[PDB]
């Protein structure tokens, strides 16, 4: 009997570690004759050598095609006893057996293994002759090496029977399965596949047919990568909720001409357009900049997306619209989080879309901005972020200051185009859902030219904030 | 069978071709750097000796070079030989761009 | 055929005792610096006149300056058969001075 | 007749004998023999070892405690010890 | 005259170093057995005591070894690294930057 | 070859794993002591600001301090790597 | 083999002290020391 | 080709400093000559290594005899190998 899981292409036997075949020996009558071997009398073919005990030694009985099926005879623990021409082996499972030194047909020994072994072949095997494949490997360990293996070697010399040395691992050890677990000393891919299909089905039952089969396994061996598109334009966006401090960070980035990119085109805003932008007009704006500056293909752009436009429709337009894809593509996506602006209200509550801009597929890097904050609170937050987002590259900036190594890592690294994230972002469609509205009512601007005493600004920030609830 | 002025011309060809740029903007883009100085020294000497081996002259050379970061410290460079009056000789040269104070010192000996 | 040969440790010693006893922790006065080099260079040359090397040819060179939080590289390259011709060198720095002398050698033939 | 000692349990003492006797037969010049023993013992245990082979030689070395093995292997003599 | 020694790398004014050398030599004699923990502890607790050594960005670190390699963001004023020739201990002293 | 192992440590779990990854990469890439220390020091100066110190070797002892949650001493294949901040 | 001869020469370099922007020590410097 | 030196046959070009070499070259035949003979074994190499550790750097190894051979790592440029009258001598330093 057996119990298993069967998904679509393959199956998993839950209980395989229990061996299919095992046996014990319930007849003592013959073993008792060997067990009681009185000392003073001798029998010639054994000899007379004395060895107290040779514990902790292993015996392997080789099995052929049946082992590959999963039917194999297990490795026995055993001890040895030595005589001038024979070997009395005590197997815990099978009793006391006799090995004469005339049965071996061929011989090999190996120094590769961690312990020294001795392989040979015998015509009649100890176990059931029907299943076995009549080759036997005896390990020697500890004192046995000095006491037994070497005496047997001397015997081989005197008879001039051929003894060979095998440098590589023996084939039979590679053939079997228990051999693999004793020479060494998959499922997680199974778990990753199941959770992947769960998330893909969560996106849409109709559209959950990306691979949905053994082609998914071809993504497991998709480690080697290569991609580069010429005669196009590499954009390096910067997300971030409102009052995250993204504009000046982008300006701090553009000043890095030292690397091998060397020439890069700012993207410059001002607040008065900024009120009236929309997702559609954005695209026209970039095209206008490209025409205006006669930009060559090598150079790149540093554009800072405001909070109100939602990147999902933007990527939709990058893939959909002809002209944009004809002359533009996305290098990398950076983000921003501010510890001081983490919560929307004095009661704990999050501002809109703080922990949804960092999703693993869509945003490569996640940055923290801290000013005059106690270290312990920052570390506690670090733990919370790592919990919320399963996998993300989190760094730490203090007041928009850039380590030059970080600048190089940002600027030169293009990985968004890589197909791996292309399937990852589809796996995470449900989580990265952002809802925001742009309009005259949502955001507005008011020109104003007059001087203002500050106390009433405090009247505002006190009254409106405290009574805002 | 030589002229030391030609030696100096070869050295100047080497140094100018290697780093020296006609338009004076990148040599400020190339200031003294702690990281890059090793590559510069070895590259200068190697290219200079390549130029020196382009000469088929049977004479026997040797080289030395010095790179000072700033003018503030000051320095003294001096030669003194024990050699032949007729054919043997030495050579020196001083060199400056914006923040790099380079010097070369060569010895030419017969055989 | 080179019975008597140039060895580095001998000149290494020689420059070692010359430098310390002559310099004696002096400061870098501009008016005299160039000419300081002029005295001790010829003094050096006098010492190697009794350096016990007949055909090895002696292209002396010296550096002398003051260290002020200052980075400097000095290096050289050779063109000579290793079996006979060889070189030697020494450096010496106090709290605000550095003097370093290199001596060449080329077996005449 | 002489067997200077090393660590207990025959982790190392047992290994060296077994390896040395492949080594002695498989080559003729000492070079490959000493190289082979040293090259194995660097991979298995430690970062820097020292080995000597010969019929006759005098020696006297510094080393790390319980890492000095000396044994007369057949007509030859083999010396081994860690250092560094 | 100082006890003999080799300066692989020093950056403080010599007098600070002189004090370090004298105390270190007498201490190494004073504690000729045991572990180098105790050498670091005693050296710091002396060195931390004097009204000299006033200026410190971070605070004191002392490392001892016979085989290692390191990279350190030391304060630009004070750092030392040298060896005591009878015993050949590589001893490293600085202030955290 | 073998995985790392902390003989003494003070970090959070997610931060233990990052130093694991970077130590493996460093040993795979460079082959010298000061190079290893210099690389790891740069990596954690990139990820957490300024003020990391790292000592790598086979023979050394130490009296130091650090920020409370930023110290580790771990061994990889008989190499003692010590790392701390401030 | 009598081969006496002698020479001399001197290099040197320009002098100029600016001392307007002068005197920076990058305080949190880093170095790499080994044994 | 084991070039001749005023001590004995030394393999060249030398892979040891000249002062260290000269020290070894003169000390071996001095120490043999004065109050030492070929019948004694270890107590030679004893004295040789002591002499090297006194003046030069501390950690040395010495191997000599009439037949042996080794591969070994050593400090840079600190290998002495020479024959004298059909007797092989080898010495090297490790940190
Ligand atoms: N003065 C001050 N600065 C802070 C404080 N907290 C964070 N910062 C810094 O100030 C920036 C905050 O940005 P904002 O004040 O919202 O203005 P901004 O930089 O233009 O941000 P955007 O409106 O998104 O462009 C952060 O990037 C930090 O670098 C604080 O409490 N006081």
């Amino acid at each position: 009997a057996e119990s298993f899981i069967l998904q679509e292409g393959c199956y998993l036997l839950l209980t395989k570690e229990i061996p299919y075949f095992d046996l014990w020996n319930c007849q003592n009558d013959y073993s008792e004759k060997i067990e009681k071997m009185k000392k003073r009398i001798l029998w010639e073919p054994l000899g007379k050598q004395i060895s107290d005990e040779l514990p902790k030694n292993r015996i392997f009985v080789q099995t052929g095609r049946k082992s590959n099926y999963g039917f194999d005879i297990p490795i026995m623990q055993a001890s040895y006893y030595m005589h001038e021409l024979g070997l009395r082996i005590e197997t815990q499972r099978l009793g006391w057996f006799i090995l004469f030194f005339k049965e071996m047909k061929e011989i090999q020994i190996t120094q590769k293994m961690n312990h020294t072994w001795l392989i040979f072949k015998v015509d009649s095997n100890i176990t059931f002759n029907s299943i076995s494949k009549d080759t036997i490997a005896l390990e020697f360990t500890g004192d046995a090496l000095e006491q037994s293996f070497f005496k047997i070697k001397n015997y081989f010399e005197e008879n001039q029977i051929k003894y060979e040395y095998q440098v590589d691992i023996p084939a039979i050890f590679q053939e079997s399965q228990i051999a693999k677990k004793q020479i060494l000393n998959n499922e997680q891919f199974f778990i990753s596949y199941i959770e992947s299909k769960q998330l893909m089905i969560l996106n849409q039952m109709k559209d959950l047919k990306l691979s949905a089969y053994k082609n998914l396994y071809e993504q497991m061996q998709i480690s080697q990568a290569i991609t580069p598109v010429e005669n196009h334009i590499g954009v390096i966006l910067v997300n971030g909720s409102y009052c995250s401090g993204k504009r000046k960070f982008a300006e701090n980035l553009i000043r890095f001409g030292s690397d091998n990119n060397l020439r890069l085109h700012l993207y410059k805003f001002d607040l008065n357009e900024m009120s009236e932008l929309t997702e559609k007009s954005y695209l026209s704006g970039l095209l206008k900049f490209a025409s205006e500056k006669k930009i060559q293909n090598t150079d790149v752009i540093v554009a800072s997306v405001p909070h109100f436009i939602n990147t999902k429709i933007l990527i939709d337009y990058f893939s959909k619209s002809e002209k944009i894809s004809n002359a533009f593509y996305i290098r990398t996506i950076a983000t921003k989080i501010n510890i001081n602006n983490i919560y929307s209200n004095f009661n704990k509550n999050p501002v809109n879309n703080v922990f949804t801009y960092g999703v693993e597929g869509y945003s490569q890097f996640l940055l923290l901005d801290t000013y005059n904050n106690y270290d312990a609170d920052v570390n506690a937050l670090n733990k919370t972020l790592s919990g919320v987002l399963p996998g993300a590259k989190i760094y730490k900036i203090m007041n928009n200051i850039l380590n030059p190594a970080l600048a190089k890592d940002i600027l030169t690294s293009i990985t968004f185009i890589s197909e791996q994230n292309n399937l990852n972002r589809l796996k995470y469609s449900v989580q990265y859902d952002l809802l925001t509205s742009n309009g005259p009512s949502s955001v507005v601007f008011i020109p104003f030219k007059l001087p203002i005493l500050r106390e009433k600004i405090r009247d505002l920030i006190y009254k409106k904030i405290l009574q805002n609830g | 069978e030589y002229i030391s002025e030609e030696v100096q011309k070869a050295i100047d060809d080497s140094v100018k071709q290697v780093f020296g740029i006609k338009d004076d903007s990148s040599q400020v883009t190339i200031t003294y750097n702690k990281d890059k100085v090793n590559l510069w020294t070895q590259q200068i000497i190697d290219y200079t000796i390549r130029g020196l081996n382009k000469l088929g002259k049977h004479f026997k050379y040797c080289v030395t070079a010095i790179l000072q970061q700033t003018n503030h410290a000051g320095i003294s460079v001096q030669i003194t030989a024990y050699q032949d009056t007729n054919t043997d000789g030495s050579l020196i040269q001083c060199y400056e761009i914006n923040d790099i104070y380079a010097i070369v010192s060569v010895f030419a000996m017969a055989v | 055929y080179i019975k008597n040969r140039f060895y580095p440790s001998k000149i290494q010693k020689i420059i070692k005792e010359l430098f310390e006893d002559r310099l004696k922790g002096v400061e870098y006065d501009p008016n005299n610096a160039n000419q300081l080099s002029e005295r001790l260079v010829l003094e050096l040359r006098e010492k190697i006149k009794r350096g016990k090397v007949p055909r090895y040819k002696i292209g002396v060179q010296v550096v002398f300056g003051e260290i002020k939080g200052q980075g400097l590289r000095i290096a050289s390259k050779c063109l000579w058969d290793v079996q006979n011709d060889n070189y030697a060198s020494y450096t010496y720095t106090s709290e605000k001075v550095y003097c370093t002398g290199i001596v060449f050698g080329c077996y005449f033939e | 007749i002489d067997m200077p000692e090393n660590s207990e349990m025959k982790s190392m003492k047992n290994d060296a004998f077994s390896q040395a006797k492949f080594a002695v037969e498989n080559y003729k010049f000492e070079n490959k023999i000493s190289s082979h023993i040293k090259k194995f013992f660097d991979e298995k245990y430690g970062p820097n070892w020292h080995c000597v082979v010969g019929k006759h030689f005098n020696a006297y070395v510094s080393y790390d405690s319980k890492n000095f093995i000396f044994f007369y292997e057949g007509q030859l003599a083999i010396l081994l010890y860690r250092k560094g | 005259p100082l006890p003999p020694h080799i300066i692989r790398f020093n950056d403080m004014a010599q007098h600070l170093l002189k004090k370090v050398i004298r105390q270190a030599d007498v201490l190494i004699k004073e504690n000729p057995q045991g572990l180098e923990k105790d050498i670091a502890l005693n050296l710091v607790k002396f060195v931390k005591s004097q009204p000299e050594f006033k200026i410190g960005d971070g605070e004191w670190q002392c490392i001892i070894g016979k085989n290692f390699g390191c990279s350190l963001t030391f304060d630009a004023n004070v750092l030392a690294f040298f060896d005591l020739l009878p015993s050949r201990k590589s001893i490293l002293l600085f202030k955290s930057g | 070859n073998h995985e790392p192992e902390v003989k003494a440590t003070d970090m959070e779990e997610d931060m233990i794993k990052r130093v694991k990854e970077i130590a493996i990469n460093a040993v795979k890439e460079y082959k010298q002591e000061k190079q290893i220390a210099h690389y790891i020091k740069y990596e954690f100066d990139k990820i957490d600001g300024y003020g990391w110190n790292c000592i790598v070797g086979r023979n050394f002892g130490s009296h130091i301090i650090h920020q409370t949650k930023k110290y580790i001493f771990f061994k990889i294949n008989e190499l003692c790597l010590l790392l701390w901040k401030a | 083999i009598n081969f006496q001869d002698t020479e001399t020469r001197y290099g040197g370099i320009q002098n100029q002290v600016v001392n307007i922007n002068q005197y920076v020590q990058r305080n949190p410097n880093f170095i790499d020391l080994d044994n | 080709q084991y070039k001749t030196f005023m001590g004995a046959r030394v393999l060249w070009p030398p892979e040891c400093a000249d002062d260290i070499l000269e020290g070894a070259i003169r000390e071996t035949q001095d120490a043999l000559k004065k109050f030492e003979i070929a019948r004694e074994g270890q107590k030679i190499a004893e004295h040789l290594k002591k002499y090297m550790d006194d003046h030069f750097d501390p950690y040395w190894h010495v191997f000599f005899g009439k037949n042996f051979g080794c591969q070994a790592v050593h400090n840079k440029n600190r290998f002495i190998y020479f024959y004298i009258e059909k007797t092989a001598f080898l010495m090297y330093q490790t940190q």
